[PDB]
């Protein structure tokens, strides 16, 4: 094992650019390092061996360097097809290893959290799993907090969030947060709120509903 | 050898239908295993194909198309495994033999009567085929589902019945009409219809009689050691599921040591070496290419190997039938640039009528001579040479004088390694040429072509089972009637074609690549000095003497003196003013002494000395 | 391009076991060896092992000594691995490879397939209309959308108007929340008043429980 | 100064082999023979061999004519003794230098030396 991290986790690029990403050792990797891509719901593939030399059928705009604990990768110019997963791995020390991940995420203008608020439906008013839900669509970048409120409190851990990824042909955002309670919780608070803690508008543009008034 | 190659030839006719019979008469000769297929193929009523009694397995598939004899000696072959198969789904082929009724009358117009295959136990892969074969009988009374493997029963099979001659029942000797023939030898053997249970293999009804699990053709006792053919490996009378192990390990750290007691694979077999013309490789495959990111080395013993490009391997070149020309079926106008200067070839080469005469619709040109002296570079071939048209203008091979080795690790027709068809030259010039690694050669129907039985085709053979085979081309009775021969100095008379220059060994003296009588030592104007046989001049400064010489080796101290002066040690036609420095101190106005020595000035300018005590230094 | 395809992937529940299959294609299998690696949920990559052709004499990562079995089926290109009696902390997609590392560091891949645990029974979803409360409907474009939720195992298919609203729609990656159990949500951004009037429909079949479900909003 | 360095000097078992390595500085290896010299131990010189690296021809002193052959690489300004069939009569300090111009066969360039030793 050598922890082999990548850095830094998302980074937006757009088709023409130069980028750049990079890895890092827990020791001495010296000549003993490869780099990878793998592209949303695909194979990966190697691109750079020994920090530096590019393998087989790596396309024209691949580059690698660096060496002891530090290394780079770097992409001469950008294709609409690098939207992906990258990685780099050791080869010193048994058992072999990569890192966490790093994407390179897709370069456009900021853009607005169009959101909305769910008070857990009039078939949860019989059912009584009361399954809270809040959305957002049309946002630009991908960074942000989504969490629940619950009367003034935060809540979580009964709570899951998921996401949209990327067509190129825009390429902003949508996300669903999720809340699971029961019908024995509606009744033991006043207020349900959402935060929506993200940068594609003027102001954390948080969301609510009633015990009472929904 | 006792294993050798099989072939490729699949229903195309031979180059020369003439000599075939006697090109397998050369390459299965007491041969046991077979590294390919073991294709018969238009052989006649009177071939004596004896020598195939040895065959006892087959890695590949079994062929036996369009032949006149009635019946085949291959009473000995254990076993066919089909790591090949013939249409992708045949380990066995029977077809087209007899004859397909012609205007013909003969009584024993061949054709096989029988099966007559008395050993064969166990396929391992594909089906059975059988069609046209008129004169066949007792093909219909096998129990095949014996011999196809228990574990990868793929068993179709289509066996042609239309018989146009009676069949008389098989030896009553026989347990029923389980025969491979007509004669009380000729009685099935049953492996897996005897047996039950989980006795996969047995040689009788009784537990006992039942065979260990690593044993393909049957067993005699019931041990792994007692086994007739082995269906993963035979490693030392071991039958044996992996070859042991080329290094041992630390278990936690993984850490290595190399084990002495390691084998590589090869075909049915664990070897400690891989034989010499094939390539050993770090994971133990004894293979004809190397893997991907590792070079073909000269390893120290000949026995090359396959090892790791510890950066970007070389750029090698690619023949015919290798990666970027696998299927590229000729050397054209469009690849030969990509063979510019190379000087060992991954692959073959190959010269057709349509290499030379290039068409127009597939966009090509027809050939210039001029274009293939980007040859005159090669060393070594991996694969074949094929020749089959020349350019008229060219009465030799000459853009080949070169070539030292021909491997065959690919070869024309699974078979030939140097073929030479059709191309009426009266020589070959190919003066180099020193090996034949694997594979016939082949040299018929060439008009002119003289002087071939002059070559010591002994010396370019690595085993007792190659030659060369001959036909039509021109009589050597009309080669003394043209008057000539390989020269004086060439031993033994061996030559590749008429002068000092063709020599496959010389008598006396190499002046360059000039076989000679002697050397100028004393004879003539232009001193040669000798060194192991090769002759050579120094720079010039070896001045002719009535009986001796002036510098010997080119380093121009060292035959006896100088011609007209020295600096010492050596001579020179005048003492030199260099205008470039590389330190700021050119020779300085080397004045000659009276015995011709160069001296420099003794002040070091303004003052004196400038040969003619004049002013030609600066300042 | 030149590509492995694997097989065997699935769900068990906590110390079960399952076993995958790797066929190798545009290259021989005999030459190289050949490895398993995995994305665990959320992550990038870990080995698993290497395993030879000519053999199938193997080397695992330490997290698997004396648990998982390599072999290999040099017969038909293919190797195949054996798992070991998580409790989903070996919760992966698995891809297989081939190696160039001389040492290990591997150059062709392919397509992976799932390994996940949960104690969870086979189940269809419970089911949630997705509107927004009247307090967040827009003065123009407002969403929607139906959450698929609690069920077991994956997969669900989702659509809106019998596969023909495309216009707005959007589905995300499914979420193994809290229960043990699965969810996602589908959405669609829709003008007010025909959301008020043509109020649109989802569409859904869960394969595993074979439930078919609609809703509208 | 202009200037060599040594290399590969060690000690070795007798009958076998060692490679010295020679490189140059503040000139490149065009007009240039290459040498090699060793000195007995604070005693007296023995020279060796030389190589011209601009065409490769090579000549050898009495005691290692036909046991060792001198070769350069006249692209990485580098030669080498390449010593086999070695002698306890062989036990003495190597050093490295230069001529060039034949008019001035004199050793003015050289390096800093390495040790070779023949032993059981």
């Amino acid at each position: 094992d050598i922890q082999m991290t990548q850095s830094p986790s998302s980074l937006s690029a757009s088709v023409g650019d130069r980028v750049t990403i990079t890895c890092k050792a827990s020791q001495d990797v010296s000549i003993g390092v490869a780099w990878y891509q793998q592209k949303p719901g695909k194979a990966p593939k190697l691109l750079i061996y020994s920090a530096s030399y590019r393998y087989t059928g790596v396309p024209s705009r691949f580059s690698g360097s660096g060496s002891g604990t530090d290394f780079t990768l770097t992409i001469s110019s950008l294709q609409p097809e690098d939207f992906a997963t990258y990685y780099c791995q050791q080869y010193y020390i048994y058992p072999y290893t990569f890192g966490q991940g790093t994407k390179v995420e897709i370069k456009r203008t900021v853009a607005a959290p169009s959101v909305f608020i769910f008070p857990p439906s009039d078939e949860q008013l019989k059912s009584g799993t009361a399954s809270v839900v809040c959305l957002l669509n049309n946002f630009y970048p991908r960074e942000a907090k989504v969490q629940w409120k619950v009367d003034n409190a935060l809540q979580s851990g009964n709570s899951q969030e998921s996401v949209t990824e990327q067509d190129s042909k825009d390429s902003t955002y949508s996300l669903s947060s999720t809340l699971t309670l029961s019908k024995a919780d509606y009744e033991k608070h006043k207020v349900y709120a959402c935060e929506v803690t993200h940068q594609g508008l003027s102001s954390p543009v948080t969301k609510s509903f009633n015990r009472g008034e929904c | 050898t006792q294993v050798c190659t099989g072939t490729d030839m699949k229903l195309r006719l031979p180059a020369s239908p003439e000599t075939h019979l006697d090109m397998l008469r050369h390459l299965y000769q007491g041969c046991q295993v077979v590294q390919g297929n073991l294709e018969l193929t238009y052989l006649p009523t009177n071939a004596s194909l004896s020598f195939l009694q040895d065959i006892q397995e087959v890695q590949g598939y079994v062929l036996i198309a369009h032949n006149q004899v009635r019946q085949v000696p291959l009473q000995r072959l254990r076993i066919v495994r089909g790591t090949q198969l013939f249409e992708d789904n045949y380990a066995l082929a029977v077809l087209d033999n007899g004859d397909p009724l012609n205007n013909t009358t003969g009584a024993s117009p061949g054709g096989l009567r029988e099966l007559q295959l008395r050993s064969l136990t166990e396929i391992l892969k594909g089906g059975v085929l059988i069609q046209r074969n008129p004169q066949l009988c007792y093909q219909d009374t096998i129990l095949w589902k014996d011999i196809f493997h228990k574990n990868n029963q793929l068993a179709l099979t289509l066996i042609d019945t239309n018989r146009s001659r009676a069949c008389h029942p098989c030896s009553p000797m026989c347990k029923g009409s389980r025969c491979w023939g007509e004669s009380s030898e000729d009685c099935q053997s049953l492996t897996r219809t005897v047996c039950a249970g989980g006795c996969a293999r047995c040689k009788g009804p009784l537990p006992t009689d039942c065979c260990h699990e690593q044993c393909a053709a049957g067993c005699t006792g019931p041990k792994h050691s007692d086994c007739l053919a082995c269906l993963h490996f035979n490693h030392s009378g071991i039958c044996e599921l992996h070859c042991p192990a080329l290094v041992t390990y630390n278990t936690d750290t993984f850490e290595s040591m190399p084990n002495p007691e390691g084998r590589y694979t090869f075909g049915a077999s664990c070897v400690t070496a891989c034989p010499y013309n094939y390539l050993s490789t770090d994971v133990g495959s004894c293979t004809l290419v190397c893997p991907l990111h590792n070079q073909e080395v000269t390893a120290e013993d000949g026995t090359q190997r396959c090892e790791k490009c510890s950066k970007p391997c070389a750029r090698v070149c690619y023949g015919l039938g290798m990666e970027h020309l696998r299927e590229v079926r000729a050397v054209t106008s469009a690849n030969i640039q990509e063979f510019a200067g190379c000087k060992k070839i991954f692959g073959s080469l190959a010269f057709l009528p349509e290499s030379f005469d290039g068409d127009p619709a597939s966009n090509t040109a027809p050939l210039q001579p001029e274009q293939l002296q980007v040859f005159e570079t090669l060393e070594e071939i991996t694969g074949y040479l094929y020749i089959s048209a020349w350019p008229d203008s060219l009465p030799d091979l000459s853009v080949f004088q070169n070539l030292q080795v021909i491997r065959g690790r690919i070869l024309h027709n699974g078979a030939y390694s140097l073929t030479l068809q059709g191309l009426g030259i009266s020589w070959l010039g190919l003066r180099s040429l020193r090996e034949l690694g694997s594979g016939l050669a082949l040299i018929h129907h060439n008009t002119h072509l003289c002087f071939v039985h002059t070559v010591p085709w002994d010396q370019l053979f690595r085993n007792p089972h190659q030659a060369l085979l001959h036909t039509a081309n021109r009589p050597e009775d009309e080669c003394v009637g043209e008057g000539l021969a390989c020269h004086q100095l060439c031993a033994r008379g061996h030559c590749w074609g008429p002068g000092p220059t063709q020599c496959v060994n010389c008598s006396q003296f190499l002046r360059g690549q000039e076989c000679v009588e002697e050397c100028r030592v004393l004879q003539g104007l232009p001193r040669e000095y000798v060194n192991a046989r090769h002759c050579l001049p120094c720079h010039p400064e070896c001045q002719p003497q009535n009986g001796s010489v002036t510098c010997f080796g080119p380093e121009a101290d060292q035959c006896v003196a100088c011609a007209h002066y020295k600096d010492p040690p050596f001579c020179v036609a005048r003492c030199p003013s260099g205008v470039k420095p590389d330190l700021s101190y050119m020779p300085i106005w080397k004045f000659p002494d009276e015995e011709g020595a160069c001296q420099p000035c003794p002040i070091n300018c303004t003052h004196s000395c400038v040969d003619l005590d004049d002013k030609g230094c600066p300042a | 391009e030149v590509q492995l395809v694997e097989s065997g992937g699935g769900l068990v529940q906590p110390g079960g076991s399952l076993r995958l299959s790797c066929a190798a294609s545009g290259f021989t299998f005999t030459d190289y060896t050949m490895d398993w690696v995995r994305q665990a949920p959320g992550k990038g990559l870990e080995w698993v092992a290497d395993v030879n052709p000519n053999s199938g004499g193997s080397i695992y990562n330490q997290r698997f000594k004396g648990r998982f079995t390599l072999s290999v089926d040099r017969s038909k290109n293919t190797l195949y691995l054996q798992m070991n009696s998580l409790r989903a902390e070996d919760t992966a997609v698995y891809y297989c490879a081939r190696n160039l590392g001389p040492s290990f560091y591997f150059d062709y891949w392919g397509q992976g397939t799932l390994v996940t645990v949960s104690s969870a029974s086979t189940k269809g979803p419970s089911v949630f209309p997705l509107a927004p409360s009247s307090k967040s409907t827009s003065g123009g474009t407002a969403a929607l959308g139906c959450l698929v939720k609690d069920y077991f195992p994956e997969p669900v298919t989702v659509s809106w108007n019998s596969g023909a609203l495309t216009s707005g729609v959007h589905t995300f990656p499914a979420v193994l929340q809290s229960s043990g159990l699965y969810s996602l949500s589908s959405v669609v951004t829709v003008p007010s008043s025909s959301l008020g009037t043509q109020t649109y429909i989802c569409n859904v079949n869960h394969k595993p429980s074979n439930t078919k479900v609609d809703k509208k909003v």
